């Protein structure tokens, strides 16, 4: 049980141990540099103005392995303060994360980090068994990447995960044009900050959008205020709901795709007949851009027309959804019956990072 | 050697006295609920009370050596009252005048059962144990009746003890996952052979064994007949053994042995079989070759449809041939070579060959090109992406058509590819709605 869990994510990487609660360290997944040594998370960030930040994690998929590194050497060292070689690790990944780089992991883990054992698990069929469920259909949704990965006893069905590039980033992003579409300003790094602040504080899905607008268009009993840390006060209205309709519809900041409704609906139809109720009446939703009030009232809805009618469609929004993932890898990984799923040094000196399937 | 003529009275009370009268009880609950698919849970739970009154009184010390015939008779002579407390099998008033003892029933192809939430698993728990234990093994039973019954009673049993465990336990979300992980193996077993018991119930020994010829040939389009042949040949087997047998290790055991020579002889052509036998157990295996879609087929030149003099390995190389290069379902495929191959046979005598080939030929041509229409754009795409597709398909070749009628012809028509243009499309249900749509056809 005295395992490592570190869920590593586009914009936030949570670090912790198996069996706790909570991740112990939630930090941002940077790794910056002197403009003109390395730092990692929140200092690299404040640090900002005087070096170069990149982000190894894009869409889910590990993309620079030197930068990943830092950050591995940074959540053991650093945050949680313990020796990798004396600790079972047990780290995450995207829906379809590629052969290819799950062995790059083990490699690195066991070799650069000497851990004695470790484990990649995906992401979304953690989010399913933090509820104690193996089967159900997952909506997973954080800050680069969205995914609709169906699961069947623990089975993730990899022709039928639906994929959306859109998510946190670009909410954010989008929420910062509309309100200076509105009058205000917000362009800067440190704007940002403060719209990412709204975003997470006043933003909800509305039931029915274009009634909503409406309502907006003729009340101000949608209005909210703002206060700025220099102490001005805006009012924010049907940008409130704006910025997460761009999740059922990627229209509105020019991606001509399916929208989470749609994803999840072609998710299920991707699996056989005979499954898709227990899809229906399992649809799990996780990650950080899924905390919107009102997101899984819209969602029953919205499936609910397109479902048959007779189909009984359930969604399971928990309130610590935002940590299902590193939830349900605290939870696994504490299991006796996990215990010889690990994949030990030993074994690993054998067949070579391909060992880790 | 025939079995003794009290070979059932001396099961029963064998099993009475074996497990006493409560797990007698729900070894019956569970042994009609398969048997009577379509029954209520009042009808299921009375003709089990009825049963097991008569096993009790029947089985009894000093009973009368007539009794459990006597009274099994007095039970059958209820479920011919018309207003009948019992179940009733397709037709078994056709029999009211011993039919009534091994009727057929249908496999379920759409079940309805769906498990309720950890949280109202037990929020019913709590309210009746005894109720609660009982409406699911009905309803379980009921929409998996296929499974053979040792799978049911060993599954349904479990399960039971898990709800118990965990609704009771100080983390009921943590003992879920634990329990479901432990469960995952019984649970495979039972559920995935349910689907293929129902599959081969459908078919038919002959048709299921080109079935699974025809899907490990679209699942593996780039293997050689001698890879799958003797693996669609295996399960076949397997199925005709252990779906209706009473053994309780057939299914269990040889299920899992089937999965190893999958492996053995596939693991090493496909990416995705690969990745298939790369897990963890043989049920892992199983549920991933079983899901595992028709694959991008290679297309090569069309096949000829063999009508020589000529065992029989030349219609199954065919068959082989045709579907590793043939972009439609298996149920499309099992529909038109059957009455294909009949004819063929039953011409043979040269001369036949020669008047009829060119006959089955084309007809199989037409069919062939009449299913890749009605299944047209929806393997290459996702659901709404096809349905759009869809409607600009059909409104491009019925400009008449009002907004309104285009949109119902629509969802008509992605209904039914929904239903029917993927690997493991339900038989039953598809071989009536391909007649039906061949003749909308347009
Ligand atoms: N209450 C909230 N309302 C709206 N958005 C929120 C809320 N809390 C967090 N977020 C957003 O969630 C994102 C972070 O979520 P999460 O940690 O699930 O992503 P991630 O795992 O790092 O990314 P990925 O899964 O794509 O690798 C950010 O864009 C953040 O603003
Ligand atoms: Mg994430």
């Amino acid at each position: 049980t005295t395992a490592l869990v570190c869920d590593n994510g586009s914009g936030l990487v949570k670090a912790g141990f198996a069996g706790d609660d909570a991740p112990r360290a939630v930090f941002p997944s940077i790794v910056g540099r002197p403009r003109h040594d390395s730092y990692v998370g929140d200092e690299a960030q404040s640090k900002r103005g005087i070096l170069t930040l990149k982000y190894p994690i894009e869409h889910g998929i590990i993309t620079n392995w030197d930068d990943m590194e830092k950050i591995w050497h940074h959540t053991f060292y650093n945050e949680l303060r313990v020796a990798p070689e004396e600790h079972p690790t047990l780290l995450t990944e995207a829906p379809l994360n590629p052969k290819a780089n799950r062995e790059k992991m083990t490699q690195i883990m066991f070799e650069t980090f000497n851990v004695p054992a470790m484990y990649v698990a995906i992401q979304a069929v953690l989010s399913l068994y933090a509820s104690g469920r193996t089967t159900g259909i997952v909506l997973d949704s954080g800050d680069g990447v969205t995914h609709n990965v169906p699961i069947y006893e623990g089975y993730a069905l990899p022709h039928a995960i639906m994929r959306l590039d859109l998510a946190g980033r670009d909410l954010t992003d989008y929420l910062m044009k509309i309100l200076t579409e509105r009058g205000y300003s917000f362009v800067t790094t440190a704007e940002r900050e403060i719209v990412r602040d709204i975003k997470e504080k006043l933003c909800y899905v509305a039931l029915d959008f274009e009634n909503e607008m409406a309502t907006a268009a003729s009340s101000s009993s949608l209005e909210k205020s703002y206060e700025l840390p220099d102490g001005q006060v805006i009012t924010i209205g049907n940008e409130r709901f704006r910025c997460p309709e761009t999740l059922f519809q990627p229209s509105f900041i020019g991606m001509e795709s399916a929208g989470i409704h749609e994803t999840t609906y072609n998710s299920i139809m991707k699996c056989d007949i005979d499954i898709r109720k227990d899809l229906y009446a399992n649809n799990v939703m996780s990650g950080g851009t899924t905390m919107y009030p009102g997101i899984a009232d819209r969602m029953q809805k919205e499936i609910t027309a397109l479902a048959p009618s007779t189909m009984k469609i359930k969604i399971i929004a928990p309130p610590e959804r935002k940590y299902s993932v590193w939830i349900g890898g605290s939870i696994l990984a504490s299991l006796s019956t996990f215990q010889q799923m690990w994949i030990t040094k030993q074994e690993y000196d054998e067949a070579g990072p391909s060992i880790v399937h | 050697l025939e079995r003794g003529r009290d070979y059932e009275k001396n099961k029963v009370c064998k099993e009475f006295s074996h497990l006493g009268k409560e797990d007698f009880t729900s070894l019956s609950l569970v042994l009609y609920s398969r048997k009577f698919p379509s029954g209520t849970f009042e009808q299921v739970s009375q003709l089990v009370k009825e049963v097991v009154s008569l096993t009790e009184a029947c089985c009894a010390e000093g009973a009368d050596p007539d009794c459990y015939d006597t009274r099994t008779s007095a039970l059958s002579a209820k479920s011919c009252e018309s207003n009948s407390p019992f179940p009733v099998h397709p037709g078994t008033a056709e029999c009211c005048t011993l039919c009534m003892a091994a009727l057929k029933h249908q496999p379920q192809e759409f079940p309805t059962y769906v498990e309720p939430t950890n949280d109202e698993i037990c929020e019913a728990f709590r309210k009746d144990p005894k109720e609660y234990a009982n409406q699911f093994m009905w309803e379980y039973s009921t929409n998996y009746g296929q499974a053979p019954l040792s799978l049911l009673v060993s599954y349904t049993k479990s399960y039971l003890s898990m709800v118990g465990s965990c609704c009771t336990s100080a983390s009921p979300t943590v003992c879920f996952l634990k329990e479901r992980l432990q469960l995952k193996h019984l649970s495979l077993l039972t559920t995935l052979s349910n689907r293929v018991c129902s599959q081969y119930a459908a078919y038919g020994e002959k048709k299921s064994r080109l079935s699974n010829l025809i899907k490990l040939a679209q699942k593996v389009p780039t293997a050689d007949l001698e890879d799958v042949l003797p693996l669609a040949e295996d399960i076949t087997n397997i199925l005709s053994k252990c779906c209706e047998s009473a053994s309780e290790d057939c299914m269990a055991k040889e299920l899992p042995e089937h999965t190893v020579k999958l492996c053995d002889n596939l693991s090493t052509k496909n990416s995705k079989f690969e990745d298939c036998c790369q897990e963890k157990t043989a049920m892992d295996v199983f549920v991933c070759t079983y899901f595992m879609p028709a694959a991008q087929l290679p297309e090569l030149p069309d096949v000829e449809l063999p009508t020589n003099k000529d065992n029989t390995k030349v219609m199954d190389k065919y068959t082989f041939e045709l579907s590793r290069r043939t972009h439609l379902p298996e149920v499309f495929l099992s529909k038109v070579l059957e009455p294909t191959l009949k004819s063929l046979g039953e011409c043979c005598s040269t001369t036949c060959f020669n008047a009829k080939g060119p006959l089955l030929k084309k007809e199989l041509s037409s069919f062939i090109d009449k299913g890749q229409e009605l299944c047209a754009d929806y393997s290459e795409n996702t659901f709404t992406e096809y349905k759009k597709k869809l409607a600009e398909r059909l409104k491009a070749k019925l400009p008449e058509a009002t907004p309104t009628e285009l949109a119902k012809l629509v969802n008509k028509r992605s209904d039914f590819a929904s239903n029917c243009c993927s690997i493991n499309s339900p038989p039953l249900y598809c071989d009536s709605e391909i007649d039906a749509e061949l003749k909308n056809i347009l």
